[PDB]
C-alpha cells in the first residue's frame, strides 16, 4: 500500500544515482517497455546517442599517495566525501553533468543530454570553480594538495554499455583527448586546447599552453509491489555490494579497511583500431563492445564467482576484486582462496575473448590483464547517491600491471606470485619494472611460453608513462 | 511526437546487407539497382581500367613461368612504353598512350598472355574496356549504361542506397569484401533483414589478391562459412547470389580450365534431378554451375537448425534483365522474410 510507494521512492534515488535527470525521468515515465522487459535475440539491448558540441572536463587530484598516508581508512573516505561533495555543488551551480568518479580523477560533460549554447564557458568555469573549492579545502582541512583540470569539447556518443555495475559514461575520441590534456596538465591551470579556444571567445587570462618534451591554451582565471521490490533490489545490488549495503542501512555512510584483497584490470588492447568513426559515429562499434562486456558481467553469474566483485569499466578497461566479502574465514577454506578464484576469474575472462573471436571475421580482440593483492580501502562516495570504490597502493600496482603488461597473457606481481605459486601454478620470470613508490619491481607472466622462443624482456624502464585513450590508469598514479 | 512515424517507417524499410568476398560484384549489383529503380570521374576510372589492364597483362608477359613472347616482336618499344607509365599517380592519357595500347592488343603474344589470366592478378573487365577504348580514344564521348556497370572501383567502407519499388523502401549496404575489410561487417549486423550473398561463380581458376595462395571460390565458401555459423546472424536468411553466369559458361566452353583440376570431386559429380536449365544450353555448363550452388547448400545445410534459410540464385550483374528477373524473385522472399519477425 505505502510501503509500495517507498520501495517507489528508493527505486527513484537509485535510478538518479546512476543516470542524469533528463534520461532518468524518461525511464520515470517508462519509455521503452522492451527496455522495462530487459528490467524483468541476436544483440543485447544498448542505449547510445551519438551527441555533437559538448565539453568535456577530466581533473585530478596532484599529491594524493601522501595525502593519504597515515590515515585510518575512515577519515581518509570522509574527507574524500568532503571534497566530492564541494564538486557536486559546483556541478549542480555550473549545470554541467557529471559522469562519474574513479580514484583521485573527478570528471563532467557540458550538456551533452541537453544541448546548451554556452557549453564550453560552463565547463571552464566549473574547472575554475574547482581550483578554488580545493585551495579552499586545503586552507580549511589542513592537506597540501591542488589539482590540474583539462577540458576539451567536440562529439561524444554516451550511453551505458555492459549490464552489470552499469552507468551512465561518455565516449569519443573527444573524451580521449581532453583525457591527455588534463595529462599533459600543470596544477592549478585548466589546460584548454582550440576546439574550446574557437568560442571561447577570449574573456579570460589565456596563455600559450605549451608542453615541455598543437594550439592548447591555459587559462588561470579572470504482488505489484513484488515486483517493485525486486526491481528496486536489482538495482540496489546494482550500485553496491550486498555486505556494505548491510552495513550501510543501520549507518549513515560507509569505510571499511581490508587487509587482503586481490584486484585485477583488464584492458582490451587494440579496440582503437576497430573502432573507425567512418560509419554512423561508430556506436556499432561499442555496440560490439557492449557484446565483449556483457560476456564478461555474464561470468559473474556463475556459482564459483559469487565472492568476485566488479567495481566497474573504464572504455575499454575492465576493473574487478575480491576478497572483500570474505568477512568469515572458514574451516574448511584456504586463507587466500580469494586470489585462488580471482585468478581463474582472470584465466576465464582470456577464455571468454578466445571464444568471442570465432564470431569475429578475420579480426582478432586482445586483451591483457594485470593481478596484485595486498591491504586496499573500500568506500562510498556519496549521499542522495551512491559510488562503491576502493582506493590503495594495491590498486596502482594492479592498474599498473594491466599498463605495463604483454597482451594475451596475464601478469603477476611478485607477492601475488609468492602466494600464486604455492597453489601449483606455473609462472615465468618477465623482467623488472618501474614502479612508482616501489621502484624496480619484480614481475611475472602467467602462460608457460606462450611465445615460441622469447620469454624474457627485461631492458623496459619507460619513465613517460602517458596514455592516448581512457584506461585504467586514469584516476591512478598522480 | 515525430519519432513514432519514424520509428515505424524504419521499421517498415528493407536493410538489404551485401557480403561476399572481395570483386565478386557487389556494387555491380548495387549500380544495378539505382539503374533499375532510380559525370566526368567516370570517365576517368574507365580510364585508369583500361591502364591497369594493358599494364598487368603487359609486366605479366614476362613475369610467367614460361615468359610469353610478342608474337611481333618488333612493338618492344612499345612494351618498353607501357612499363615506362607503369607507376605514375597523374597520367592525362595522350593519343600516344591510346596508339600504343592498341598496338599490343593487336599482337597475339599480348593475347596469348592473356588467355593464362588465372595465374595472376587481372581485372574483370579487360576484354570488354581494350575494344571500348579503341571506341572512346577520342573525348566525346558519353559512357554508356553497359561502360559504368563494366568500371571496377574497389568500396572500401559501408556505402548505403534508398531506393523505393512500388511503394516499399530498400535500404541496402553496399560493403568492400577485400580481407582486411571484414572488420566493417559487423558493424551492419543490426536489424537486418537478409543478407545478399555474392559469389564469382567463374573465380574457380584464380587465387586472390592477399596472399597469391588461396583459391577465391574457396575463400568464399570459407567466408560463406564464417557468416553462417555466425552467433548474430543465426536468426537471419541468407539469399544466395551466383554471380557472373557468363563468365562461367565460356570458361566451361573453352575446355581449358578443369574443375576436377581445382576442385576434385566435379569429376565424381552428377547434375540433379531438379536441376531447371535456362533454354539452349550446353549441360556441362549446368553440370558446374549446379556443382557450385551444391558446394554452398552443402554449407547451408549442414547447420543451422531450422531458424534461417539459404536461397541460391544464379544471377549476371553486367545484364540488367536478369537482375531484374532475379529481384523480383528476391523481393517476394524479403516480404516473407521481414513478414517473419
Ligand atoms: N562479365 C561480368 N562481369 C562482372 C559481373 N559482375 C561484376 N563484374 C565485374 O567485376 C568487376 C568487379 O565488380 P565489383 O562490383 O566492383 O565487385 P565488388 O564486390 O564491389 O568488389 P569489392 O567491393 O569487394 S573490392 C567489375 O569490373 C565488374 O565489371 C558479371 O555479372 N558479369
Ligand atoms: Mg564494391
Amino acid at each position: 500500500g505505502k510501503d509500495l510507494e517507498v520501495e517507489k521512492a528508493l527505486k527513484e534515488r537509485m535510478i538518479h544515482s546512476v543516470m542524469p535527470r533528463i534520461i532518468a525521468d524518461d525511464l520515470m515515465k517508462q519509455g521503452d517497455e522492451e527496455s522495462e522487459n530487459s528490467v524483468k535475440i541476436a544483440f543485447r539491448p544498448f542505449k547510445m546517442q551519438q551527441i555533437e558540441e559538448v565539453s568535456i572536463l577530466f581533473a585530478d587530484i596532484v599529491g594524493f599517495t601522501k595525502m593519504s598516508a597515515n590515515k585510518s581508512a575512515h577519515a581518509l573516505v570522509g574527507l574524500l566525501n568532503d571534497l566530492f561533495g564541494r564538486f557536486d555543488r559546483l556541478c549542480e551551480e555550473t549545470k554541467c553533468e557529471k559522469i562519474s568518479t574513479l580514484g583521485d580523477c573527478y570528471y563532467c560533460v557540458a550538456g551533452c543530454p541537453e544541448p546548451r549554447a554556452d557549453h564550453a564557458y560552463c565547463c571552464i568555469e566549473m574547472g575554475l570553480g574547482m581550483i578554488r573549492a580545493i585551495e579552499q579545502f586545503c586552507q580549511e582541512k589542513k592537506e597540501m594538495v591542488n589539482m590540474r583540470v583539462g577540458v576539451h569539447t567536440g562529439t561524444v556518443l554516451c550511453g551505458i554499455l555492459g549490464m552489470r555495475r552499469f552507468k551512465f559514461d561518455v565516449w569519443s575520441n573527444d573524451v580521449n583527448l581532453a583525457n591527455l590534456m588534463e595529462q599533459l596538465g600543470v596544477a592549478g591551470k585548466v589546460h584548454i586546447s582550440e576546439a574550446t579556444a574557437k568560442y571561447l571567445d577570449d574573456r579570460y587570462e589565456m596563455e600559450d599552453g605549451k608542453v615541455t618534451e598543437l594550439k592548447t591554451y591555459l587559462i588561470a582565471g579572470q504482488t505489484k509491489i513484488q515486483s517493485m521490490r525486486d526491481q528496486a533490489d536489482w538495482l540496489l545490488r546494482n550500485i553496491i555490494p550486498y555486505h556494505v549495503a548491510e552495513q550501510l542501512k543501520v549507518s549513515q555512510t560507509y569505510s571499511k579497511n581490508h587487509d587482503s584483497g586481490g584486484v585485477i584490470f583488464a584492458s582490451i588492447v587494440n579496440f582503437s583500431e576497430f573502432y573507425e568513426e567512418n560509419y554512423e559515429g561508430g556506436k556499432e562499434c561499442y555496440r560490439v563492445l557492449n557484446e565483449l562486456i556483457g560476456d564478461f558481467d555474464e561470468l559473474l553469474s556463475k556459482p564459483d564467482y559469487s565472492s568476485i566483485e566488479k567495481i566497474k569499466t573504464i572504455g575499454a578497461t575492465y576493473m574487478a576484486a575480491s576478497g572483500l566479502n570474505a568477512t568469515q574465514c572458514r574451516d574448511g577454506s584456504h586463507p587466500q582462496e580469494h586470489l585462488q578464484i580471482l585468478f581463474e576469474f582472470a584465466k576465464e575472462m582470456m577464455r571468454v575473448v578466445d571464444d568471442f573471436n570465432n564470431n569475429m571475421l578475420w579480426f582478432n580482440f586482445k586483451l591483457r590483464v594485470g593481478f596484485n593483492h595486498g591491504p586496499l580501502t573500500a568506500g562510498v562516495i556519496g549521499t542522495t547517491k551512491l559510488l562503491y570504490d576502493i582506493w590503495g597502493d594495491t590498486v596502482n600496482i594492479a592498474s599498473r600491471m594491466d599498463t605495463t603488461g604483454v597482451e594475451c597473457r596475464i601478469q603477476v606481481s611478485e607477492e601475488s606470485y609468492r602466494v600464486l605459486s604455492k597453489m601449483g601454478y606455473e609462472f615465468d620470470y618477465r623482467g623488472t619494472v618501474n614502479v612508482k613508490g616501489k621502484g624496480q619491481m619484480k614481475t611475472y607472466l602467467y602462460p608457460k611460453c606462450t611465445d615460441s622462443g622469447l620469454v624474457p624482456q627485461h631492458q623496459l624502464s619507460i619513465s613517460p608513462d602517458i596514455r592516448v585513450q581512457v584506461d585504467g590508469s586514469i584516476g591512478r598514479s598522480p | 511526437k515525430q519519432l513514432q512515424k519514424d520509428k515505424q517507417v524504419y521499421r517498415a524499410t528493407h536493410r538489404l546487407l551485401l557480403l561476399g568476398a572481395g570483386e565478386s560484384g557487389k556494387s555491380t549489383i548495387v549500380k544495378q539497382m539505382r539503374i533499375l529503380h532510380v559525370k566526368a570521374t567516370k570517365v576517368q576510372d574507365i580510364k585508369n581500367n583500361l591502364k591497369e589492364a594493358i599494364e598487368t597483362i603487359v609486366a605479366a608477359m614476362s613475369n610467367l613461368v614460361p615468359p610469353v613472347e610478342l608474337a611481333n616482336p618488333e612493338n618492344q618499344f612499345r612494351v618498353d612504353y607501357i612499363l615506362s607509365v607503369m607507376n605514375v599517380p597523374d597520367f592525362d592519357f595522350p593519343p600516344e598512350f591510346y596508339e600504343h595500347a592498341k598496338a599490343l592488343w593487336e599482337d597475339e603474344g599480348v593475347r596469348a598472355c592473356y588467355e593464362r589470366s588465372n595465374e595472376y592478378q587481372l581485372i574483370d573487365c579487360a576484354q570488354y574496356f581494350l575494344d571500348k577504348i579503341d571506341v572512346i580514344k577520342q573525348d566525346d564521348y558519353v559512357p554508356s549504361d553497359q561502360d559504368l556497370l563494366r568500371c571496377r572501383v574497389l568500396t572500401s567502407g559501408i556505402f548505403e542506397t534508398k531506393f523505393q519499388v512500388d511503394k516499399v523502401n530498400f535500404h541496402m549496404f553496399d560493403v568492400g569484401g577485400q580481407r582486411d575489410e571484414r572488420r566493417k561487417w559487423i558493424q551492419c549486423f543490426n536489424d537486418v533483414t537478409a543478407i545478399i550473398f555474392v559469389v564469382a561463380s567463374s573465380s574457380y581458376n584464380m587465387v586472390i589478391r592477399e596472399d597469391n595462395q588461396t583459391n577465391r571460390l574457396q575463400e568464399a565458401l570459407n567466408l560463406f562459412k564464417s557468416i553462417w555459423n555466425n552467433r548474430w546472424l543465426r536468426t537471419i536468411s541468407v539469399i544466395l547470389f551466383l554471380n557472373k553466369q557468363d563468365l562461367l559458361a565460356e570458361k566451361v566452353l573453352a575446355g581449358k580450365s578443369k574443375i576436377e583440376d581445382y576442385f576434385p570431386e566435379f569429376a565424381r559429380y552428377t547434375t540433379p534431378e531438379d536441376a531447371t536449365p535456362e533454354p539452349g544450353e550446353d549441360p556441362r555448363v549446368t553440370r558446374a554451375k549446379y556443382f557450385i550452388r551444391d558446394e554452398f547448400l552443402r554449407i547451408s545445410t549442414a547447420s543451422g537448425d531450422g531458424r534461417h534459410y539459404c536461397y541460391p540464385h544464379f544471377t549476371c550483374a553486367v545484364d540488367t534483365e536478369n537482375i531484374r528477373r532475379v529481384f523480383n524473385d528476391c523481393r517476394d522472399i524479403i516480404q516473407r522474410m521481414h513478414l517473419r519477425q
